[PDB]
């Protein structure tokens, strides 16, 4: 057997065998990540830090203007 | 040596009926046993089997010819130790089928054992029609006492 059940009309020889089944197609797939792309596009030290002590500095300007509005 | 056994073992397996499942002596079989140790993995025949109807042989032996090989031990047994000349070996080549010409039970005592004689399923016991396998039945070494041979 194993002619009779992979027949292919024709193709005059045992080799030639359909042979269809699963796989890569051709050219592979696409070049896979796996690295770790985690971005560091965040504030930075700074930035963070100023915009905390701009507003510890203005805000607190706030606090006391608005301190001196309810006295 | 093992290139004539496995050539021999695809010839038996060629003609032979895929009875496997159905056979009464699936487990307990010499040409399962034989093409599963010494017979090639693969066979190259894929053609029109032949195929040979089934002889009444009595209440006793099942018969599917299709199956036996023709190998000739049952028609020497029955001829020799059974004693009773019934079986026979009618036709030749391939078309060769055993058993009884005329519809003949085997009207012979001591031919139940034609069935372990039988080394294929095509002769089995008709009263162990299927009822079990070869390998769910727990066996004991009793002895018989209907006759006092024992
Ligand atoms: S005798 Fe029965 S079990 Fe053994 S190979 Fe033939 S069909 Fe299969
Ligand atoms: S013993 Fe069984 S296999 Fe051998 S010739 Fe008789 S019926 Fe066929």
């Amino acid at each position: 057997t194993e002619a009779m059940i992979r027949n292919k009309p024709g193709m005059a020889s045992v080799k030639d065998m359909p042979l269809l089944q699963d796989g890569p197609p051709p050219g592979g797939f696409a070049p896979v990540r796996y690295a770790r792309r985690i971005s560091n596009t965040g504030p930075s030290a700074m930035a963070m830090f100023l915009a905390v002590s701009g507003a510890f500095a203005w805000g607190m300007y706030q606090v006391g203007q608005g301190n001196k509005i309810r006295r | 040596a093992k290139k004539a056994r496995e050539g021999v073992m695809e010839f038996l397996l060629m003609n032979h009926p895929l009875d496997c499942p159905i056979c009464d002596q699936g487990g307990e079989c010499d040409l399962q046993d034989q093409s599963m140790a010494f017979g090639s993995d693969r066979g190259r025949f894929t053609e029109m089997k032949r195929s040979v109807v089934d002889k009444n042989l009595g209440p006793l032996v099942k018969t599917v010819m299709t199956r036996c090989i023709q190998c000739t031990r049952c028609v020497r047994f029955a001829s020799e130790v059974a004693g009773v000349q019934d079986l026979g070996i009618l036709g030749r080549g391939s078309g060769e089928e055993i058993g009884t010409y005329v519809e003949k039970l085997m009207t012979s005592e001591l031919s139940g054992n034609v069935i372990d004689i039988c080394p294929v399923g095509a002769l089995t016991s008709k009263p162990f029609a299927f009822k079990a396998r070869n390998w769910e039945l727990k066996a004991t070494e009793t002895i018989d006492v209907s006759d006092a041979v024992g």
